[PDB]
RNA sequence: GAGAACAGAAAUCUCCAGUAGAACAAAAGGGUAAAAGCCCCCUUGAUUUUGAUUUUCAGUGUGAAUACAAACCAUGAAAGU
């Protein structure tokens, strides 16, 4: 019984885990920039491993958060690449979902060898309306069980829209 | 509630619940203590806070003093009271907040005796000033602005209510760096802009900014403004007139009887469900043992 | 004829109290696997 | 815990749970959750004057500390600190 329990997309965050800092990262950053239109954010390394050749606070990654119609736009632009085919996995038991795509040129974006080719992790966080209770300052509360996102309920929404796919157990 | 996350008896037992007004994300105690607490060497003089809260599009302005048994309200003025003085729509706007501030200012001043004295500033030019004390006379009433959990941003309606109370006559110690029109880098305030916000220059500018670019959104947004034949030009005067009306009568008279509380109590107890009897649930579980364990 | 006619630095901040430069407790070779997928 | 190209036990991204199981230079013990911890902004009160008080005690000193008085300042919308 839902006249307002209609599943919107909260945000879509794109993430390039460029394993090191430098030119490669400022390039993946410029890609994210002309994929979002918003200045992306850089991520520093938490600790140091040295097998991955990284260092604490190395600024080894970039991401960008996009919400609304623009997010639906890029979401579809990537769904095409993945042929509208996902798996029973890839979905959080909490309702959200995401995929990954190497070959970032499949998103319309041209080649431009002065930047190279890069991969990207796509993560879509979904939520019904009134999710503001958990994110506001005053009276911050928890949404009812029946009202928050579910994994089966989200895959059902995903299939209904774009009829894309489920594909396995 | 994934079974891998359920809480244990030990967790719940050794768990310490916070204060109710905290669990309800309503009171910032770290702030309440420093606002309420009074100098131990005065020992009865209450610290009067000017609580200003914002319901969804309705302003609340109460003047309280704390008591070991519960805060006592001295004066109370709800922005929804503005119709009486001359404002009908959007009683959430900066000008509405300033209106309520001035309202309570004069209301408490009269409830006290400092009505003729401490009339505040009338010709509001949008200047930065505080209600100064009178030579060889009682010091003005002093209250401290309680914005609750509001996020202090430069130019907010909470500070608009502040400007209203101060202009009304209440002594509210305050700075000017968070009043609309404050220049971030250069240390100069724009009183033309502040006066504008006090009257509606931004809402009025929006009205005549949408009136000739998109009548399709002005259609419903501002619908009532048209439903009552009134455009931007007018706004400054509706507010100024409201100012005169409030300064003339701060009286607060309440709502009519309207189906008195005992009647309300009845028509609501109808929906109020009262707990069951222990014997009731005893039999309510005995019936279940018979209907479930008794081989159907 | 008709011959065809870096962004601002924003860095994320971490909310973790930890400030030591050491791997976490899960980052241990023990949890790896013998003959994992290993694309060949 | 469940999720996302390379990515693997360990890189970065997201959500859920999370009474503190963390962090607060250091020894340990207290204490701390819109903080006392983490990110940020503005600062020099780690300042000036001479007294009282607590611990150790002889109710000497020193060390350390507490609460005021008189200044000049910092921060905050503010009460305040
Ligand atoms: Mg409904
Ligand atoms: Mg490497
Ligand atoms: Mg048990
Ligand atoms: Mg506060
Ligand atoms: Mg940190
Ligand atoms: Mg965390
Ligand atoms: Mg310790
Ligand atoms: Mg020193
Ligand atoms: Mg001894
Ligand atoms: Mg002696
Ligand atoms: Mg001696
Ligand atoms: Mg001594
Ligand atoms: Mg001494």
């Amino acid at each position: 019984q839902n006249p307002m329990r209609d599943l919107k997309i909260e945000k879509l965050v794109l993430n390039i885990s460029v394993g090191e800092s430098g030119d490669r990262l400022t390039r993946a950053s410029k890609v994210l920039e002309q994929l979002s239109g918003q200045t992306p954010v850089q991520s520093k390394a938490r600790y140091t491993v040295r097998t991955f050749g990284i260092r604490r606070n190395e600024k080894i990654a970039v991401h960008v958060t996009v919400r609304g119609p623009k997010a639906e736009e890029i979401l579809e632009r990537g769904l095409k690449v993945k042929e509208y085919q996902l798996r029973d996995r890839n979905f959080s038991a909490t309702g959200n979902f995401g995929f990954g795509i190497d070959e970032h040129i499949d998103l319309g974006i041209k080649y431009d060898p002065s930047i190279g080719i890069f991969g990207m992790d796509f993560y879509v966080v979904m939520n019904r309306p009134g999710a503001r209770v958990t994110r506001r300052k005053r009276c911050k509360g928890t949404v009812g069980n029946s009202h928050k996102t579910t994994k089966e309920d989200t895959v059902s929404w995903f299939k209904q829209k774009y009829d894309a796919d489920v594909l396995d157990k | 509630a994934f079974q891998k996350d359920a809480k244990s008896s030990a967790y719940s037992s050794r768990f310490q619940t916070p204060f109710r007004r905290r669990r309800e994300g309503k009171t910032d105690y770290y702030q309440r203590k420093r606002l309420v607490t009074q100098h131990k060497a005065k020992y009865n003089t209450p610290k009067y806070r000017l609580v200003v809260r914002f319901t969804n599009k309705d302003i609340i302005c109460q003047i309280i003093s704390s008591t070991i048994t519960g805060d006592v309200v001295l004066a109370a003025a709800y922005s929804h009271e503005l119709p009486r003085y001359g404002i009908t729509h959007g009683l959430t706007n900066w000008a509405a907040a300033y209106a309520t501030g001035l309202l309570i200012a004069r209301r408490t001043l009269q409830k006290l005796g400092l009505d003729e004295t401490y009339k505040g500033v009338e010709e509001v030019e949008g200047e930065y000033e505080l209600t100064e004390a009178v030579e060889d006379g009682p010091r003005p009433f002093k209250v401290f602005l309680d914005i609750g959990l509001q996020r202090t941003t430069t130019g907010a309606r909470v500070f608009g209510a502040l400007k209203g109370a101060s202009d009304g006559g209440l002594y509210v110690p305050h700075s000017e760096n968070r009043f609309p029109g404050w220049d971030f880098e250069t240390e100069e305030i724009d009183p033309e802009l502040l006066r504008s916000y006090i009257f509606g220059g931004h809402v009025s500018q929006y009205m005549e900014e949408l009136a000739d670019d998109d009548e399709e959104r002005f259609s419903e947004l501002f619908k009532g403004y048209l439903a009552d034949d009134i455009d931007a030009d007018s706004l400054e005067d509706i507010y100024t007139s409201a100012h005169e009306a409030i300064r003339a009568d701060p009286a607060f008279k309440p709502t009519e009887k309207k189906f008195t509380k005992e009647q309300y109590a009845a028509e609501s107890k109808k929906y109020r469900q009262t707990k069951l009897s222990k014997e009731e649930r005893a039999a309510r579980v005995a019936a279940k043992i018979a209907a479930l364990a008794g081989q159907q | 004829g008709n011959d065809v006619e870096p962004p601002k630095e924003i860095v994320k901040s971490n909310t973790s109290s930890k400030k030591a430069d050491v791997p976490p407790p899960s980052a241990d070779p023990s949890k790896a696997r013998k003959n994992r997928p290993r694309p060949s």
